[PDB]
RNA sequence: UGCAUACUUUUCCUCCGCCGAAAGGCGUAGGUAAUCUUUAUCAAUAUAUAUCGUGAUGGGGAUAGAUUAUUGCAAUUAUUAAUCUUGAACGAGGAAUGCCUAGUAAGCAUGAUUCAUCAGAUUGUGCUGACUACGUCCCUGCCCUUUGUACACAC
RNA sequence: UAGCGGCGAGUACACUGUACUUGC
């Protein structure tokens, strides 16, 4: 289930993902996303597991969900799950 | 002769054999076509002389055609992202797993899922 | 090595550039021709790259802009145009005309055709604009050159 | 019904003297009888082109298309994948979008050309870039054309 | 039923509500007025319903 | 020697000079070559603002291009061309031997 | 010499109404092997009748729905209809169609009172009405187009009740007689 | 709503109306008797 | 010996060349019989019946067609063969027959020698078809 | 700045300096607005 | 893998030979262009033969599901795209409405424009060449002479 | 840069040039 996802590397991760995410991850990750990943791993390593973690400031709608950053929310409280990984973020104004 | 009944209606007595095979399920005609080819049933005949042996050959072909040459890409519902792998699961159970994926996307609850729940098309029906 | 069609395009582009530059500079005289005083023009162009109807229109713009009456200015310019040799003339002025109610007025005489392939091939046209106290003035002048003979003309001796 | 009075003197020295459709069906029969090429086992699960979108429903399409390809190979003595696609082009229905054509799939043409190269009817040369019939194929199919002519003539 | 043969010696005039009538000196008893629809040239042959019916010249 | 312009009178007069010069200098010269004319077009619409009926006008660029060939000296041919051409024309050189 | 489809030289023609021969204008200069004459039809007023009657019929035929201008099917269908009529009935299909056009076209119409039909307009009306019957028959009625043409042409030739052309001719003449 | 079958002038439409059959089975009968449309035999 | 003529109607064009022979007439590589339509084949044969095959039994009329539609190419080759047989009667085989030849041709129709200029009409704006105006919604 | 060498922002008309109504046929890359009145001097001619 | 830097020339269509159902991927012919795409030939209506033979059918494809590849730093609001699955109207259209007189109606397509990707738009181009007048002001809108106006920002 | 050819070497048939390749 999730142990293999969290241990296995990025090329087999894109193989798991659709070819859309394969193309995206091959062509670009960039400094913004790498710094975002470092921030999220620090926040998840410091925040208590007994409470769900905090959202990501400097919000963006084009960050792909990767199992190596579990727990995060956005600042619209849907949690990014293993069934959420390939759908990107979205989560914007849709109020009826 | 005519009027032989299966899990799905096969009133196609006068109807030609291939369209009779397609009408029961896979109304896109083409997985029915590949099942017809694998079971190797001739087209010159009609559906009035279809044998129960031929029906059993159809259902044996349909039961996991992956062991046959039928390509992974030509397989309906190729990935259906999970730990396992899925397949064309025949009419009633195909709709059952359609419900399965539908409830999974409900608990996904994204823009398009809530759009459908609110009663709209995905790309935008453009009622404007 | 540029394709011939795009070389024609470059030809026309630079023709437009030189046309606008000539319009900008040739404001203290008519048209003494072009070159394929002179020193500054040639140096600037090299650094960058590597009867007279338009003159009469510019002169009328000058006369209007320097502060002379519209009616006397157009009368004198008509006199000069007639003395130049053209069969007829047309000047049209658009602007404030000393009121908040816009007004316009043509100066026609002679045959003064305006439509068609022969009319365009014969009659020279020009248009200028200038700033004003409360807007912009447009001065458009059409002067027909004397007539190969005009197609309609028939006279037998 | 098919023969028509030809009132001028015939030459009948090649396949351009004989009709395309009867030739392609007759030599498809010859090819099926002689088993020069395989089915092949891979052709039968894929449509000949996306715009067709539907099954061939003839069971002889590989060999019939191969015979037509030979016909085209002589008719234009330098042809390839593009020529085959643009000779076998068919329209397409793109959904709600209107009718618009597209060239058929290329791998069936590639396989037929590969098998013809294996059998030695067509050769590849840097000059006259398109595929051309070899001299052996030329003489063989000229005699075949006159064979068909005399067969369906008298 | 039946007809009576006639020739056209001339096309008199086009009239009607919308130009859909053409008065014709057609043929049974030499002089007979008629109304025709469509293209009649000089030298046509027409048919007549009744011998003694007359139109209204305009 | 290829000849290119946007008006045909210029090419007519230049080629007439070329033929007469070839006749006078008695050279081995190729005959007139009349290429199919090539036109360049663009479709435009008036009304720089969006109010009004849709009217569209087309533009034409009939560029004229000819070819000739002479057995002569490059310097003398370029000299007489430079003497008797107007730079509204473009000429390029290519020579024959037999 | 010249024969229709290498078959029909039409060496005999009925006298008709003394105008129908001139209007159909079938002649040595108008003899043609097959349908689809692309010659000029729109020069003068008589250039409409100058076209052969068979050409008028075949060029009128193909008009319905998607069938705009399908003149190759027009030619094939009319040729097979000639053969079908020749088979099911021993009379020459040419003279059968000539009888159909001499008995099908209405003679008097009513617009405002009544007006006579110019003989060219009678040829055109007969062709149009036979076409209306043909299109009614070809609008989802099982049978083939050539067979429907056989039925309509033979019935308009023999004044049979199965002829929509004859039915509408009776309609038109009844209206004209009841009004004027 | 078709009501015909295959179980019981050679033209397809005439034969079809004769035996009250479709044109496909009519052409099958035509082949079985003489042994898309075309000029009559 | 040898003559060459032309034929132009609709979009298709045809080029013909009459040479001495035994009656070998070629439209490129294929016959005039294999071109598919018996309908157009009849019109192609019309010149042969209106001239004669015995006199063609000694001439080879080389013919090429390139472009246009099927009907257009048929009319183009008919025009080309008419002009070519006219010129070859004028030139080589026999002269006094050509007067009766053109007599019969012109009597039967004037289209055979010279074809129509009826070609496409340049499209105007305001609609999809050339003679169609955009639908007006009041 | 965050520039790209494609799309509307990659180029603008030489004279109007606006990213709207840019035609690139035969590399002219001049706004149609100015092109309409520049047709004569550049060389573009309307005939039919 | 990154920044700084020196070189071929990547920056257009592409034929071909291969890889891939395809999407697309790999290397190279040609051309600043009647010489390479391609054009002694690039579409479709057809045409001819075979499956089907008028039953909302097997027609029809709205509907959505699983993805493969590219385009683009960025496609999630599923751009495009190949596969497979999905089966809405529709028995030919009330009151009204538009356009049209000959290679044109109409039908069938196709070129180019904006272009990193995208025609269902606009503008050209071509194939199938038809039914029908060749006139009338009755309707609608305009031009005219006369008349009557208490209308002149003008019913 | 388009073609019409002529014969220079031909690929198979006719017989007392032709379908298809190469160049001046």
């Amino acid at each position: 289930d999730l142990d293999k996802l969290l241990d296995l590397s990025q090329d087999e991760l894109i193989k798991l993902f659709k070819a859309r995410q394969r193309r995206k991850f091959q062509r670009g990750i960039s400094k913004k996303a790498k710094s975002l990943l470092k921030k999220i791993r620090k926040s998840k390593k410091n925040c208590e597991p007994g409470e769900k973690p905090n959202p990501v400031p400097t919000h963006l709608r084009n960050m792909t969900i990767i199992p190596e950053m579990v727990g995060s929310i956005v600042a619209t409280n849907v949690e990014i799950k293993p069934e959420m990984i390939g759908y990107y973020l979205g989560e914007f104004s849709i109020t009826y | 002769q005519h009027i032989l009944r299966i899990l799905n209606t096969n009133v196609d007595g006068k109807e030609k054999v291939i369209i009779a095979l397609t009408a029961i399920k896979g109304i896109g005609k083409r997985m029915a076509t590949v099942i017809c080819k694998q079971a190797n049933v001739d087209p010159t005949k009609r559906a009035g002389e279809l044998t129960t042996e031929e029906i059993d050959n159809i259902v044996h072909i349909m039961s996991t055609p992956t062991q046959f040459k039928i390509p992974d890409w030509f397989l309906n519902r190729r990935k259906d992202l999970k730990e396992g792998k899925n397949i064309h699961v025949i009419a009633n159970q195909l709709d059952s797993y359609l419900r399965e994926d539908l409830e999974r996307m409900k608990k996904i609850r994204l823009h398009r899922g809530l759009r459908h729940h609110w009663g709209l098309r995905v790309r935008g029906q453009h009622t404007k | 090595p540029i394709s011939k069609k795009r070389k024609f395009i470059n030809d026309g582009v630079f023709q437009a550039e030189l046309n606008e530059f000539l319009a900008r500079i040739l404001a203290e005289d008519g048209y003494s021709g072009v070159e394929v005083r002179i020193r500054e023009l040639t140096s600037l162009v090299q650094k960058r790259f590597f009867l007279c109807a338009m003159a009469q229109a510019e002169s009328l713009r000058y006369k209007l802009l320097k502060g002379l009456a519209v009616r006397r200015a157009c009368y004198g310019v008509l006199r000069h145009i007639m003395e130049s040799g053209a069969k007829g003339c047309e000047v049209i002025v658009s602007g404030k005309l000393r009121a908040q109610r816009a007004k316009s007025m043509k100066f026609r005489d002679g045959y003064l055709i305006s439509t068609g392939e022969p009319s365009k091939r014969f009659v020279n046209t020009a248009t200028r604009s200038a700033q004003l106290k409360q807007g912009v003035l447009g001065i458009k002048v059409k002067i027909m050159l004397p007539t190969s003979i005009l197609p309609d003309n028939i006279s037998v001796l | 019904r098919l023969l028509e009075p030809v009132p001028f003197v015939k030459t009948n020295n090649c396949i351009k003297d004989v009709d395309a459709d009867l030739f392609i069906r007759s030599y498809a029969t010859h090819l099926k009888l002689h088993n020069k090429i395989t089915y092949p086992k891979w052709c039968t699960f894929v449509k000949t082109g996306k715009g067709r979108k539907l099954a061939p429903l003839n069971e002889d399409w590989y060999f019939i298309r191969a015979s037509s390809i030979l016909r085209r190979l002589y008719l234009h003595p330098d042809i390839g994948v593009g020529f085959l696609r643009r000779q076998f082009s068919s329209k397409q229905r793109r959904g709600v979008a209107p009718n618009h054509t597209s060239l058929a799939s290329g791998k069936i043409l590639r396989s037929i050309l590969q098998q013809l190269e294996n059998l030695g009817y067509v050769e590849q040369n840097p000059k006259k870039k398109g595929r051309r019939l070899t001299t052996k194929g030329e003489n063989a199919i000229n005699n075949f054309a006159r064979y068909i002519n005399k067969k369906v003539y008298n | 039923e039946k007809s009576k043969l006639a020739k056209v010696e001339k096309v008199l005039g086009r009239t009607g509500s919308r130009g859909g009538v053409i008065q014709v000196r057609a043929q049974f008893g030499r002089f007979l007025i008629r109304n025709v629809k469509g293209p009649v040239r000089e030298g046509d042959i027409l048919a007549l319903l009744e011998t003694e019916r007359e139109a209204r010249r305009l | 020697i290829a000849l290119t312009s946007k008006n045909l009178r210029a090419i007519e007069k230049v080629c007439s000079d070329i033929m007469k010069g070839a006749k006078e200098k008695n050279l081995n010269v190729s005959g007139p070559v009349r290429l199919p004319v090539k036109t360049l077009r663009i479709t435009t619409r008036k009304s720089p603002c969006g109010e009004g009926t849709n009217t569209w006008d087309r533009f034409e660029l009939r560029i004229y291009k000819r070819l000739i060939d002479l057995y002569s000296q490059c310097e003398v041919v370029t000299q007489m061309t430079s003497i008797n051409i107007d730079p509204v024309v473009e000429v390029e050189v290519i020579i024959t031997d037999s | 010499d010249i024969k229709l489809f290498k078959k029909w030289s039409y060496e005999e023609i009925n006298i008709a109404d003394l105008s129908l021969v001139d209007c159909i204008a079938v002649s040595q200069k108008a003899c043609v092997y097959t349908p689809h004459t692309a010659g000029r039809y729109q020069k003068k007023r008589f250039r409409k009748a100058l076209c052969p009657i068979v050409e008028r019929l075949v060029n009128s035929m193909m008009m319905h729905g998607r069938n705009n201008g399908k003149k190759l099917k027009a030619i094939r269908i009319v040729a097979y209809a000639f053969e079908i009529i020749h088979l099911m009935t021993g009379e020459n299909p040419l003279q059968v169609f000539v009888n159909a056009v001499q008995k099908g076209g209405p003679r008097e119409d009513s617009t405002r009172q009544a007006v006579d039909v110019s003989p060219l307009r009678r040829v055109n009306q007969a062709i149009y009405l036979i076409c209306t019957g043909a299109r009614n028959a070809a609008f989802r009625n099982i049978k083939s187009i050539s067979e429907c043409l056989a039925e309509e042409i033979i019935n308009c030739a023999n004044e049979s009740s199965s002829s929509y052309a004859i039915k509408k001719k009776d309609e038109i003449e009844r209206v004209a007689k009841a009004n004027r | 709503k078709l009501n015909h079958a295959v179980f019981i002038v050679i033209t397809p439409s005439a034969i079809a109306e004769k035996y009250k059959v479709n044109l496909s089975v009519a052409r099958a009968v035509i082949n079985h008797l003489a042994d898309s449309q075309k000029l009559y035999t | 010996k040898r003559v060459q003529t032309f034929g132009k109607k609709k979009t298709a064009v045809a080029v013909a060349t009459v040479t001495n022979g035994k009656g070998l007439i070629k439209l490129n590589g294929k016959n005039l019989d294999l071109v598919e339509p018996y309908i157009l084949k009849t019109k192609v044969y019309e010149p042969l019946w209106l001239i004669g095959s015995g006199k063609l039994k000694n001439l080879d009329i080389r013919i090429r067609v390139k472009g246009g539609g099927q009907t257009s190419q048929i009319y183009a080759i008919r025009q080309a063969i008419g002009k070519g047989i006219i010129s070859y009667y004028q030139k080589y085989v026999d002269e006094s027959t050509k007067k009766e030849l053109k007599d019969v041709l012109l009597r039967y129709d004037r289209s055979l020698l010279v074809g129509d200029t009826r070609r496409c009409e340049p499209k105007k704006f305001g609609g999809k078809g050339a003679r169609a105006r955009y639908q007006k919604s009041y | 700045v965050h520039p790209k060498k494609y799309g509307q922002g990659s180029r603008q008309c030489r004279v109007c300096s606006n990213k709207h109504a840019i035609i690139r046929k035969y590399n002219i890359n001049i706004c149609r607005q100015c092109f309409r009145e520049r047709a004569d001097i550049i060389g573009f001619k309307k005939y039919r």
